């Protein structure tokens, strides 16, 4: 298994809204074609310690991470950088742990 | 996503338990990663290149932080390794992190003609440059990252001949 | 330990690397034998050649970068300033000390380079020269403020994406010029002393800047376990063999 | 190697890496 | 030449000549006798196609022209083709003389004259200021040889500006000119036709010698979009509701994964 | 800071110790004093004298120890492990670097010895012979899985007791042997050179396992602050003045 | 010059000087003073026509190509032509520097443009990767002479390969490509007209000089039938129901009876 | 009467020609004068330097000829091609012995030639590259199988004709080459010695055969009074001065 | 004998057979 486009950064606004859109990656299925457990890619650990940026599936094997607003990003007090570990996982199992630093931008 | 922003020159590295392969660079001169160094839009004016290239990893991530990396050249004929025990059978270093950041691996001269063709072939292909964990990287916190940039240069033997038009550069409108 | 000392000033550091000395050359005085005008120049030597410290910049995250244009932010620090707007020429070495320090617990880089003859790109679109004034912002600098496509481009703007070093050339093949890292793990400070880079022996210090210190965030700042987000960032200026000549009115408005 | 025009710019092609690569004190 | 392989053993050293710092702004002195255990091999190979003289002095087109009405007319510039202005933008400043070539495609009898700074030009041909005393003018016919003259090193000053961070009005001016614009004119070529018969088209082949280069600069990574601009947002559709995107025009490629090339 | 380059690659630490030469000697070639078989020996000397990485071993908590035989477990590895298999008789040095980095927040130590012909007991009772299987495993070692009434006996299974080093030897007394010791406050690397120790010019590599690289958790692996419970142990050998005779057609199945 | 003929006498030895062997692989040292009585002939004669660089210093025609739309573009290779492909297939290593001779029957004003490998030649007059920086490249009328440069030896090895029994690529590939076809290229020369009058056929006429050769060869028996390939089966109708029978193309003639000739 | 011996083998003959000793150089070693690649290359000087015994053929009535590619044929021969699997680069001397003896009741001959860079022919018709797996064939060689226009094309098979020597160039010019002629009624053995023949110091063994060893029965095999109608061929090939660089891993599938 | 251009290449054309014949031992 490979995370397409994950070790990267992802952008969010600083008052952003539960469900907006912070970084669009997806995954090869190492060509066994045996497909993503369904509770996967999940976030297992963050840097500082991290909710709200729950990985959603969008349509196909594409997924999106998601803030989900259960904590805001709050720019003027911290923290402002995260690092968000993916976790794909497929039927099989062999797993891909990758990396999603997160920034929180200034809205002013 | 990545080009276009100044974070397409790092990766980031975290504790991981079985080992995997962090990164490729295959060693081309037209490929776009050495192609947009110093040492690559020079060496994308000459048709043929021949010598030894340095190539410089600094891990960028606290002083707690530290790890084994081991950074394999595959030399030209062999297959990209997929396994850090068919990649520590080509010219490694093993660098641990520490008190200084930065560790070169010296790619040698390793080939059968005399020069090496600048835009890449399978003839005169040049190997490839993998990096590897080769113990982790363990950082003091459970999620902890660090950040792996790469430098590349010429070594003091590397020579260049027969000087064309670069490709890296066009000019598809009129400069007025 | 490192400690430089010019003249009513002094820098000192503890995790200090080794001083860069841009392209091997101390800074001189003109020699007789590279002079064109005839008047003999001034030799402040201890009133202006001294480290002016800028104002600090923060970085924090999302900070794409700084630039000061040279001599252009000493335009109104202290005698070099002053002897900057009374003569028709100058030239001067500088010994450039930048400062930010963290912690352990802190991650980051900063690649501080010093570019000769940095022409700045427009903010992008019609042929429109920059502007004087935000190509001579003095010693507050100019905050790189990222790349957008709703960028203002009212006055000719420069450029403000730090990747193509705000004229079109690559960041990272930013190390040919005179650089130093400031990577947290390692070191904290990065000195640069350049010398005078001109094709020219003396030239009006207002019109032209000829060197150009940019900072830029290679690595954003991690806090790591510690909730201080943002670190300072001191730009310690000092000139160095500086001398004028063409004495005459100030050239203020 | 003769100057057919007896000039030095009517000439032809005319013919240390360590103030790069090592710029140190 | 490039220097020789130097044989080396087996090495238990405390001194490590492979870990070094980046952050020193110093590259590294790490040869392949510090990674592995070489060989001596006899390098004979030299860098004498890469030298400044050898890698800028090639004669490469400067500039087009059209005749319109017997006339045409060129300011010397480097700056309309792109392939030569990144080779003279790798370094700040450079001190050459120029020979130039011209190659044109007219059959009959042509003039060039080299028009210095401070004049009016010819505006057409038959005008009055084809008749000069001191301008200096080729005259060849274009068949049976080009025309080639060096024009030397006119710089008022010491080497040429490949890049000007200044500006030649003071601080309250209006019409001020960033860049090398002011900095340096080298004069401009009018070209007339005393005949009629052949084509129109007129290229300038200009070729620097006896080279100094003087500051290097990072080769550029971005199209060009003007000329003594350096910008390098283009600007592609003016007329259509898209008119305010810029393109960037880089060639940095993408790879589909790191770590699988 | 150390290095050390045996062809075709090359070792490099930071935090490392003083490197241990087994029993002063270092790694030489078989002298005509001191020879037994007429033909003349091959020498790879760049091939095969080379660092080969094992696979890395998961220091967790409660993990008992690992052990390497040599030269068994370079047995696949490379130009060195096909001219084991294709020569009657070899002999050859090593130079074993064992690789374990935590950070400054971890606590344990790891003995990681050297013991030549390491006769490991059987896992209990009867009068039976170990197998051929398990003293033979290879580049992915033994763990020696702690001391059990309910371990496997079926079919000479080695001795799980990392106390009695597996042969009835009192561990802390494994110090007689050519050691060192990772202590994750101090150190994080130890490099062991082992000439050719045999009462016997050169025998065959894959009846014989003249060395016996042991690795024993000394004392467990505190994580401390961090939520890291378990740090890997990657063990790099290389072959010195290896030589081989006797070729023959390959020993395999 | 050849060796002189020395005076023989009537010899009876037993040592002879003719039973030799043929399975040794060794040819004859039988000279005409072993088999007959000779006299003394002073033999001024020279092979001094017949060295390699004699041999095949000859400037050969390498190809041919016609401008279709004021544009012509040469791959350049000895592979077209099987009078010079016969003589450089003598042998198996060839070093050798070669002056390239272009006959074109255009009236006009030509250009060629030497593309070094690695980069995108123009494809097509007016393009503009004729206007190149630091590719070489000759303007010339084909009127009042003919256009001649030496191109040295490019070779990335110490010789050019006439025959290789190998591959670019490992056995697991498919686009696997035999012989010397990825061994050396030598750039390609593109032409372009700048006029219109005259024709448009160019003849590229390329003299090899300081050869050096390597490794003797059988010259070749058979026509050739593609190139970079040393086949030899001719296939002459595609079309018509004897289509997979394969022609020999050999120059062994018969006579109608040995014994009578 | 001769004999040759290199180590751990040895050769003798009886009725024996001169050996030939190709373009009138022995096989040596890479000098420093003709080298491009960096690293020390290995020397076996042993155990790949070997008499390795091919398979025989049988020349029967009717056999057009057999050829093995070099060093393509020594590929599963032992530590020679276990070091040609292994390594990037190689370079290697060669001394091939071939033996075929019937009687004094046979007649017939063999063109033993020694062709370097037998670019073989497609077998016919459109321009297609011959395969990789049948220029390939390993010690077991390749039975020409003669010439017909109903041999099979499938997927880049070689030339079957022995008279072009399956490239076009007419046998009996083949005695340009290093050969030697086993007449049956004179001798049956014949030996040459082949140095390294490349333009380039050193290539990858696998992917280039440098020589073609060329065996073809110019006048068949008539067995006379006697009732034996085929004799077996048997090709002995020794490495001399073989050398490999770039060690890596293990070039196989 | 002049050499017109000062190169090696850019100039004329330039100037035992046992290896073959006889290649024994
Ligand atoms: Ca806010
Ligand atoms: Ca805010």
């Amino acid at each position: 298994l490979h995370l397409i486009l994950l070790p990267a950064t992802g952008n969010v606004a600083e008052n952003s809204p539960p469900g907006t859109s912070v970084h669009k990656f997806s995954v090869k299925l190492s060509a066994s074609l045996s497909p993503v457990i369904p509770g996967f890619p999940q976030i297992v650990n963050s840097n500082p310690l991290t909710e709200a940026f729950r990985v959603n599936w969008l349509s196909g094997t594409y997924f999106e991470v998601v803030t989900t607003g259960m904590e805001q990003l709050d720019f003027e007090t911290g923290p402002n950088i995260f690092d968000l570990q993916i976790y794909v996982k497929d039927e099989v199992g062999v797993t891909d742990l990758q990396v999603l630093t997160v920034q929180v931008t200034d809205v002013n | 996503g990545e080009v276009g922003k100044v974070s397409m020159y790092y990766i980031t590295v975290t504790k991981k338990t079985v080992t995997e392969r962090i990164l490729v660079l295959p060693l081309e001169m037209s490929n776009t990663l050495f192609a947009t160094t110093l040492l690559g839009e020079v060496l994308n004016y000459y048709a043929n290149w021949s010598g030894s290239i340095t190539i410089t990893f600094m891990c960028v991530c606290d002083a707690f932080s530290t790890g084994k990396f081991l950074v394999a050249y595959t030399p030209p004929g062999g297959k990209l390794p997929e396994d850090r025990k068919q990649a520590m059978l080509g010219v490694h270093i093993i660098w641990d992190l520490g008190l200084q950041s930065s560790c070169t691996i010296v790619v040698p001269w390793i080939s059968s003609g005399f020069y090496r063709r600048t835009k890449a072939d399978s003839f005169t292909h040049g190997g490839y440059v993998s990096l590897w964990y080769q113990t982790a990287f363990v950082p003091p916190v459970s999620g902890g990252t660090g950040s792996i940039l790469a430098t590349c240069s010429a070594c003091p033997d590397m020579s260049v001949r027969m000087l064309r038009d670069s490709p890296m550069m066009e000019q598809k409108n009129e400069l007025q | 330990l490192k400690q430089i000392t010019i003249g009513n000033s002094t820098i000192t550091t503890q995790d200090s690397l080794h001083t860069v000395l841009a392209y091997g050359e101390w800074p001189t005085y003109l020699s007789d034998i590279d002079a064109t005008s005839v008047d003999k120049p001034t030799h402040p030597e201890t009133s202006a050649d001294r480290f002016y410290t800028l104002d600090s910049v923060e970085w924090q995250v999302g900070s794409h970068g700084w630039w000061w244009k040279l001599p252009d932010a000493l335009k109104d620090m202290g005698v070099f300033g002053q002897n900057m707007y009374y003569h028709s020429m100058g030239r001067s070495g500088f010994i450039i000390h930048t400062q930010c320090n963290a912690t352990k617990f802190h991650s980051g880089a900063l690649i501080v380079a010093v570019i000769p003859e940095h022409q700045l790109a427009y903010v992008g679109g019609v042929k429109v020269n920059v502007g004087y004034d935000h190509t001579h912002p003095g010693q507050s600098g100019h905050q790189i403020r990222g790349p957008s496509q709703s960028n203002d481009r009212s006055g000719g703007k420069p450029d403000e994406d730090p990747l193509f070093n705000c004229n079109g050339t690559l960041l990272g093949n930013i190390t040919i010029f005179p650089h130093q890292i400031i990577n947290l793990r390692t070191n904290n400070s990065s000195t640069i002393v350049v010398p005078y880079i001109n094709c020219v022996p003396m030239d009006n210090m207002l019109k032209h800047n000829n060197l150009s210190l940019v900072i830029i965030p290679l690595v954003p700042l991690r806090p790591g376990s510690s909730g201080i987000n943002s670190v300072p960032i001191t730009v310690t200026i000092a000139p160095y063999k500086s001398e004028f000549s063409g004495a005459m009115e100030a050239q203020r408005q | 190697n003769i100057n057919y025009y007896k000039d030095s710019a009517s000439s032809g092609l005319s013919r240390d890496p360590s103030k790069f690569t090592q710029p140190l004190v | 030449v490039v220097p020789d392989t130097k044989p080396s053993g087996p090495q238990h050293t405390t001194k490590p000549s492979i870990l070094g710092a980046m952050e020193i702004g110093a590259s590294s002195n790490a040869t392949p006798e510090s990674t592995i255990e070489t060989r001596y091999v006899y390098n004979t190979n030299t860098n004498a196609e890469a030298d400044v003289e050898m890698f800028l002095g090639r004669s490469a087109l400067w500039g087009k022209v059209t005749l319109t009405r017997q006339y045409a007319k060129w300011e010397i510039n480097f700056q309309e083709q792109a392939h030569i202005r990144k080779k003279f933008e790798f370094f700040t400043y450079l001190r050459f003389d120029m020979e130039v070539t011209i190659v044109t495609n007219n059959k009959g009898l042509m003039q060039i004259m080299f028009v210095p700074p401070g004049i009016d030009h010819p505006e057409t041909h038959d005008d009055r200021k084809w008749d000069s005393a001191s301008n200096p003018s080729v005259f060849f016919q274009p068949k049976s040889g080009f025309p080639r003259f060096t024009i030397p090193f006119t710089g008022l000053a010491s080497a040429y500006y490949m890049f000007y961070d200044g500006y030649d009005k003071p601080k309250g001016s209006d019409n001020n000119e960033y860049g090398i614009a002011p900095t340096n004119d080298m004069g401009l070529l009018c070209f007339r036709t005393l005949d009629n018969s052949g084509g129109n088209d007129v290229k300038i082949y200009v070729k620097p010698k006896h080279i100094t280069a003087w500051v290097p600069r990072p080769p550029r990574a971005t199209q060009y979009t003007h000329k003594y601009s350096t910008n390098y947002h283009y600007k592609p559709n003016s007329s259509g509701p898209d008119e305010h995107v810029l393109k960037d025009r880089h060639f940095i490629k993408t790879r589909p994964l790191i770590s699988s090339a």
